């Protein structure tokens, strides 16, 4: 199919959705706002405006036909284009030094490229909301609804947590009622922030406290997860770099660092312990299919659709609990320094890291979390050449791991280290592995003795809802929240698409062909910490393993006429349903309302409205401290609240 | 009728008997249609009832009626044997109209209708000049057919056409007849309905829909819920035509929340026509399926565009999408779906019963048949009316609707609400078709019509209409989502005497990046306010501009 | 323990597609749409609550906010707002201190501008409580807001 | 802080910095400044994005020889302007 563009004669391709697409694959760029992400969609920023017969239309919409003369710059064009970017411009947050997309933002690139230095429309306010209660903070006024946050949260993570509502010019992305992301069934995974074009969705930046306890006199002690060495290289534009771990302690060494560890040691003592449960439980053939722990996301997700499988999740904690705990109540007690003196450190690569290290099963045991994107930044407040650093390995008796624990970063890594574990302790005679979809396999296991099982590993959040509808012929399953595991985790360097993330696992895995000794079990370090250590299993349980609790939502939310803040109250609640509404309810509610205009000088009652509360046919009702009256009137709502 | 048409036109017949017979005696008629209820017409249905029985001399029936086209002529009655029009029936004077002229049959001079033109009294509606001066196709037995009846629609020879196409004809001559017929889409585009249907039937695929779009598309007319609430059943049945013609086994009509009268009498009309087997799992005994449903409306002007409607159906919001693939084809769900407007449903049956050069002999040679109409603003008859496809606008302002209260005078007319135009008087001898003032940028729009006299601010209007789209617009877009807002505080500048040239600048180069980069037709046709009122009222705008309003409305200067 | 909403999505079968009518049912039963209820629809029809928020402040007969003792539907349409609809809703809210989609203190009163409610004739036209009063002026709008609420006071 | 309407947006080492250091907050307060913004010449002046530097007032004096630009004020208000404020298009 050849076209003509702007005059000179173009070969696009044979089949072609549109000619937006086809002209970029040629390698002509029309600018536009909506190819954003792999979430992305077109047909709303309306900036692909061509010519074509006289009529102007998009591009994205528009099928290319053989023989087709198409403008893609004439001053109407520049015209409308212009005045689209001043209009998204002029609503826009524009704080570009504080956002988290500085310097990486295609609007801000074509802001610059447009010319634009005033804004010609007025900047008109908004209802825009600020929600900072998560480590996923949410800023709409930052938002230019592309809607990729909801595509990614509903198609790819299952969770639909975020929608658009409102309409117009109140259109707004966001949570249910505007509630807290912190109280939402969010699972904090942070794919929404991964593919999201603007600083509307950003992480929790927390290298202020690390920079005042590096200032104080406290230990501080870090750990970089497996992950972490495999995508850092990205924010410095470097290509793949084995070593990058030992170099990255050199610079936190530098920075004042007392002690760094691996992550990936903890990888082992957790995949040790979990194929030890996971041997128990199918020798008792109970508390099957196993659900592995190492994602929080996944335990958060499963916590909030699955209370029936929370006995099913594995005991062990993460790798990053798991080795926090073991530093806190052995390392300090082998250095002879109080707990309090230890301020620890986890470099990760996820989003719900953050949530699991604030989790009260793990108070105080890890301090802060910094995402991958948040070290880089410490490694460029420095300035100096990450490259040039001469690496040295991690410290002791944490710092080496075998190639399965490393393996923990990508999808498929704590299932196959506990299939060498478990091939160490009892052989296995074979693995047949199946591949029903794109993120789900299935591994066939059969041990020396003739006892088989079936472990799945499920890569992606979304995929888990058929699987664990449809398949119950499996006895243990690994859940990763991400796509490929915690290489496209949500505190990984932007962007962070498929193609990133296949590169990353590439480079975790050369990083891990480089490794000696290949099971936890040939870690020395590990059978040490076991032997002087978590000898007797009252101390392995209070150090490795964990609990989990059902999550559902208790809200109230009923409507506040003359609420109180707080204090001792009576809290009277009147019924507002159309039942209840049918004789007295509203001229009662305005009785006690004008009660408390002319009495009630402190905030002794709390006159507050509520909705039915599956009492009616039986006069208008009337709460009191949280009792019921019926056949409510004010007279008898007085004398209750005598 | 249950089994054959024998039995079908048996049943016709002997109700046809039967509403001679009723309509030969004594019986009262009610107009209970929107407007008239909000004067009273409730109460004197009431009143009606309470006298009647309590003198308990029911050889009298009392009927409820659909609008009778004088919706501002208060309540609207009339006695059947002596076609004697009533109007302003108040409640009060009930047992008056009761005793006087059911029994005897006294006119009664005092409770008739004025004549406008001729500033005099006429006994009958049938009589009057601007019931003379309209075309009435659609509109059949004024004040005189029961909205909420199957039997009377039966007795008024309605049905006969879907059996007829049933029994006798083949989905593919239907289609034929249509596209011969020249009905045009009467939703505003005026697209060929038999195109729309040939596209639809042709689409491949086993499972079709018919959607009706109940919608007004327009914040100042009310000629869809007048129709749906008069004749449920003419709509009904073409719906039920369209869906054998494209082969659909699904019906969905699509009314406002907002109208509970519309939805009732709709949701009565398709339980009554179930009952009579006119729907249901084999129709008439022919091998044809089909069954239909309500589907409320809970509020958005954006749903009037076919993706929205179709969205807004599925259960989700409301958002139109990138139009090709076009409805006929991946509508409902994937399938194909036909969707055309309430009064091209009603236009359907109207066409099929007579022939095409008949049809053809109302309207002009590109729009045969009418166009029903909802004129408002001030004037002395305002209501609902139907013309043909030749009309002009001083024919309608002057001629039907009695011409403007005294001390008030014309300056603009807007013909298709916010989407519409704004047409001064240079226009208003022009006859409205589809095709002679679509090119003089205007339209005849959905079918409302509003008055805007020499008291009324074009700055104002325009200021209002953007205010009405930038509210309506669903925010998928940019153009549409920022630029409707941006352009309305423009407008609300202007407005508080507090604009410049600058502005007026913005504005109008605003307006064509939001006509051309919209979605969907709403943000398209957002700015044909502002674009009509600059191309004619310009000087206002200028004055605007420097303090003046030559309207003096705008409350923004005034007493220095 | 939800029972009638239970009823309305047993008879709606849990289908989607019936959602917006669901909604209207629990609306015109609890006269809006509480957190609590919504969130217990969204249980049960296994839907996200977010996107049931999303359909529901996508329409305007949906409401979040309780519905005031006397509400006030003033029609914005073309005729009625040439007709002096703006002067009825300042009067409207001189009178009780609200504008277009809120309510009062003691849910006494609210207000929700409206499409064409089919009386032109009687442009400016004001609803309440399915009370039409047409020809309205800010003196008979204020004539009638304190006569409902002397009347309303009254209680007896 | 406003960079999409800023010529050095892209090429701003305060742009960079802001962007390297991870500064995503600022707990001191945006404390009001007598900025003053000229747009009466082909030169724009804007002294809210102005670091302070001095560069401009060299460039003007020792390389360009007008000095029209200089110091003003000291303290927090210290601001690069011209004699009393005057618009560029009225200066030297
Ligand atoms: C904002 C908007 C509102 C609309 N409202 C209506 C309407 O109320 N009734 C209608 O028939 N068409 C309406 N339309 C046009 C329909 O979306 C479309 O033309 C449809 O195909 C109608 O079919 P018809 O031509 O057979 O009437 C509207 C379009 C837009 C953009
Ligand atoms: S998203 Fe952030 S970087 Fe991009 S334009 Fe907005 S404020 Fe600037
Ligand atoms: S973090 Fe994950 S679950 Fe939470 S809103 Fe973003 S995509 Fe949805
Ligand atoms: S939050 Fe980000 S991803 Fe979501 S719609 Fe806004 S800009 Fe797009
Ligand atoms: S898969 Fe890895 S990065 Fe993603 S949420 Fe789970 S632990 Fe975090
Ligand atoms: S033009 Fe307006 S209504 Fe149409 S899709 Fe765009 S934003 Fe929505
Ligand atoms: S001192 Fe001069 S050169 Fe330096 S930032 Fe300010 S204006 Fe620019
Ligand atoms: S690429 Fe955005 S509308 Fe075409
Ligand atoms: S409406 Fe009050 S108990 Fe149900
Ligand atoms: S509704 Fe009665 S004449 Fe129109
Ligand atoms: S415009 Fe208000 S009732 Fe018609
Ligand atoms: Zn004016």
């Amino acid at each position: 199919m050849k076209i003509y563009v702007d005059g000179r004669e173009v070969i696009i391709n044979d089949n072609e959705r549109n000619l937006l697409e086809a002209l970029k694959n040629v390698g002509i760029e029309i600018p536009n706002l909506c190819y954003l992400s792999e979430a992305s969609i077109y047909g709303a920023c309306r900036m692909c405006l061509v010519e074509i017969n006289g009529q102007i239309t998009t591009s994205c919409t528009l099928k290319p036909y053989e023989g087709m003369k198409v403008k893609t710059n004439t001053p109407e064009i520049y015209e409308m284009r212009r005045n689209i970017l001043e209009l998204i411009l002029a609503t826009h947050n524009r704080d570009c030094t504080t956002c988290d997309r500085n310097g990486s933002c295609k609007l801000q690139k074509y802001a610059e490229d447009f010319g634009i230095r005033k804004i010609r429309f007025e900047a008109l306010k908004k209802e825009h909301v600020r929600d900072e209660s998560a480590p996923v903070v949410r800023d709409t006024s930052k938002c230019i609804l592309c809607g990729d946050c909801v595509r990614v949260c509903e198609e790819i993570q299952g969770v639909g947590v975020i929608e658009f509502a409102k309409r117009g010019f109140e259109s707004v992305v966001t949570t249910a009622f505007d509630t807290p992301l912190i109280e939402t069934e969010c699972v904090l995974c942070g794919q929404c922030v991964a593919y999201c074009p603007t600083g509307a969705l950003s992480i929790r930046n927390d290298i202020d406290k690390l920079i005042e306890a590096l200032e104080s006199d406290k230990i501080v002690i870090g750990m970089i997860a497996p992950a972490v060495r495999a995508a850092i290289q990205e924010e410095f534009g470097i290509d793949e770099d084995v070593a990058m771990a030992e170099k990255l302690v050199s610079f936190l060494k530098t920075i004042g660092f007392d002690k760094v560890f691996d992550v990936s040691f903890g990888a082992d003592l957790v995949a040790y312990e979990e194929a030890h449960e996971f041997y128990e439980r199918l020798k008792k053939g109970e508390r099957l299919p196993q659900f592995t722990s190492c994602c929080p996301a996944w335990v958060k997700h499963a916590e909030h659709t699955y209370p029936q499988y929370l006995q099913n999740l594995s005991s062990v904690k993460s790798p990053q609990q798991a080795l926090g705990t073991v530093i806190k109540k052995i390392y300090a007690r082998k250095l002879g320094v109080p707990e309090e003196k230890i301020f620890l450190v986890s470099f990760m690569p996820c989003t719900a890291k953050k949530f699991e290290a604030e989790r009260e099963e793990h108070e105080g045991i890890v301090d802060i979390v910094l995402t991958t994107r948040e070290l880089a930044q410490l490694i460029k407040m420095s300035r100096i050449d990450i490259n040039r650093v001469e690496p040295q390995p991690f410290d002791r008796p944490y710092g080496v791991s075998s190639q399965a624990g490393l393996g923990f970063g990508k999808a498929g890594g704590v299932f196959s280290c506990v299939l060498s574990v478990l091939n160490e302790e009892i052989g296995i005679e074979k693995v047949d592995v199946k591949s029903p979809e794109d993120g789900i396999r299935v591994a066939e296991v059969t041990l020396k003795d003739g006892t088989s099982f079936k472990g799945a590993v499920i890569y992606g959040l979304g995929k888990v809802k058929k699987f664990l509808e449809e398949r119950k012929d499996v006895e243990i399953i690994e859940v990763m929240a991400c796509n490929y595991g915690c290489v496209g985790g949500g505190g990984q360097p932007y962007p962070n698409d498929s193609r990133i993330r296949e590169h990353r696992a590439k480079v975790l895995r050369d990083t891990m062909g480089i490794k000696s000794l290949l099971t936890p079990v040939e870690n020395l370090f590990l059978m040490k910490l076991y032997e002087e250590d978590l000898k007797d299993e009252h101390t392995r349980h209070e150090i490795l393993h964990t609990t989990y609790r059902p999550r559902r939502r208790y809200p109230e939310k009923d409507v506040e006429i003359l609420p109180v803040p707080n204090g001792e109250k009576r809290t009277v609640k009147v019924c507002l349903g159309t039942s209840c509404y049918t004789k007295g309810s509203y001229e009662i509610l305005k009785k006690l309302v004008d009660y408390v205009k002319e009495n009630d000088m402190e905030g002794k009652i709390e006159v507050l409205g509520t909705f039915c509360v599956e009492n009616c046919g039986a006069s208008p009702n009337v709460i009191v401290d949280d009792k019921i009256i019926g056949g409510a009137t004010f007279e008898k709502v007085l004398e209750e609240l005598s | 009728m249950f089994k054959n048409a024998k039995e079908f036109v048996q049943y016709a017949n002997k109700l046809k008997t039967l509403r001679e017979k009723k309509l030969n005696g004594v019986s009262i008629y009610v107009c209970v249609g929107t407007g008239c209820t909000a004067k009273g017409a409730l109460k004197v249905y009431s009143a009606f009832e309470e006298e009647l029985k309590k003198r308990n001399l029911l050889k009298v029936t009392l009927n409820r009626t659909g609008c009778c086209g004088r919706c501002s002529s208060g309540p609207l009655v009339k006695i059947m044997p002596y076609r004697f029009f009533y109007s302003n029936v108040a409640p009060e004077d009930v047992p008056e109209i009761v005793d006087r002229t059911v029994l005897k049959g006294e006119p009664i001079e005092r409770l008739f209708l004025t004549d406008p033109l001729t500033g005099e009294k006429v006994p009958r509606i049938e009589d009057t000049t601007l019931f003379k001066n309209q075309d009435f196709y659609i509109m059949e037995a004024i004040g005189e057919s029961e909205c909420d009846s199957i039997e009377d629609y039966i007795a008024r020879s309605g049905y006969e056409s879907l059996v007829k196409a049933l029994t006798s004809m083949t989905p593919e001559e239907i289609i034929e007849t249509v596209k011969a017929s020249g009905l045009r889409g009467r939703g505003g585009g005026g697209f060929p309905t038999g195109l729309k249907w040939e596209f639809t039937r042709k689409a491949q695929g086993d499972i079709k829909f018919v959607v009706c779009n109940g919608d007004e598309g327009d914040p100042g007319a009310f000629m869809n819920r007048t129709l749906l609430e008069r004749d449920p059943h003419l709509v009904l049945e073409g719906m039920i035509i369209a869906g054998y013609a494209v082969g659909a086994q699904k019906g969905y009509a699509y009314i406002r929340a907002e109208y509970p009268f519309a939805v009732k009498m709709f949701k009565k009309a398709i339980e009554d026509a179930r009952k009579l087997g006119l729907l249901g799992e084999n129709i008439l005994g022919t091998g044809f399926s089909f069954d239909l449903e309500v589907k409320e409306g809970a509020g958005a002007f954006v749903c009037g565009e076919e993706t929205a409607l179709l969205a807004s159906i599925e259960g989700k919001r409301g958002m139109p999408r990138p139009k090709p693939p076009f409805p006929a084809q991946s509508g409902l769900w994937g399938k194909p779906t036909l969707i055309n407007n309430v009064e091209t449903y009603a236009n359907i049956p109207r066409i099929l019963r007579d022939g095409v050069e008949n049809y053809r002999k109302r309207g002009t040679e590109n729009s045969p048949g009418t166009k029903m109409f909802s004129v408002a603003g001030p004037l002395k008859a305002t209501g609902i009316i139907e013309v043909e496809f030749g009309t002009t606008l001083r024919d309608i302002i002057y001629n039907i609707c009695g011409g403007f209260v005294e001390g008030e005078e014309f300056k603009a007319v807007q013909i298709g609400g916010p989407s519409g135009a704004c047409l001064s008087e240079d226009f208003i001898d022009m006859p409205l078709d589809y095709d002679t003032l679509k090119k003089a940028d205007a339209m005849v729009g959905s079918g409302g019509i509003v008055v805007i006299t020499k008291k009324t601010c074009m700055v104002e209007v325009a200021r209002f209409f953007l205010d009405f789209t930038k509210r309506e617009s669903c925010g998928k877009c940019v153009p549409c989502r920022e630029g409707t807002m941006q352009a309305y505080n423009i407008l609300e500048k202007f407005t508080h005497g507090k604009a410049t040239y600058e502005d007026l600048k913005t504005l109008e180069h605003l307006s064509k990046t939001i006509k051309t980069a919209s979605l969907c037709g709403l943000g398209k046709t957002a700015p044909n306010p502002i674009l009509s009122t600059l191309k004619l009222f310009r000087e206002e705008y200028i004055a605007h501009i420097e303090g003046e309003c030559p309207s003096g409305m705008c409350t923004a200067f005034k007493k220095y | 323990h939800f029972e009638k909403v239970e009823e309305i999505l047993k008879k709606y079968g849990y289908k989607r597609e019936n959602l917006i009518k669901i909604l209207l049912e629990i609306q015109e039963i609890y006269r809006y749409l509480p957190e609590d209820v919504i969130n217990y629809v969204s249980t049960a029809m296994g839907i996200p609550p977010a996107k049931i928020y999303g359909v529901a402040t996508f329409y305007a007969q949906f409401s979040l906010k309780p519905k005031g003792k006397y509400t006030i539907m003033v029609c914005d349409g073309t005729a009625c707002h040439m007709a002096g609809s703006p002067e009825v809703l300042k009067a409207i809210e001189e009178e009780t201190g609200l504008t277009p989609g809120n309510v009062t203190e003691d849910l006494m009163f609210s207000l929700d501008q409206v499409g064409c409610l089919g009386a032109c004739a009687l442009a400016p036209v004001m609803v309440i409580n399915g009370e039409v009063y047409g020809n309205l002026t800010a003196d008979k709008v204020k004539e009638i807001l304190r006569k409902i609420k002397e009347k309303e006071r009254e209680s007896a």
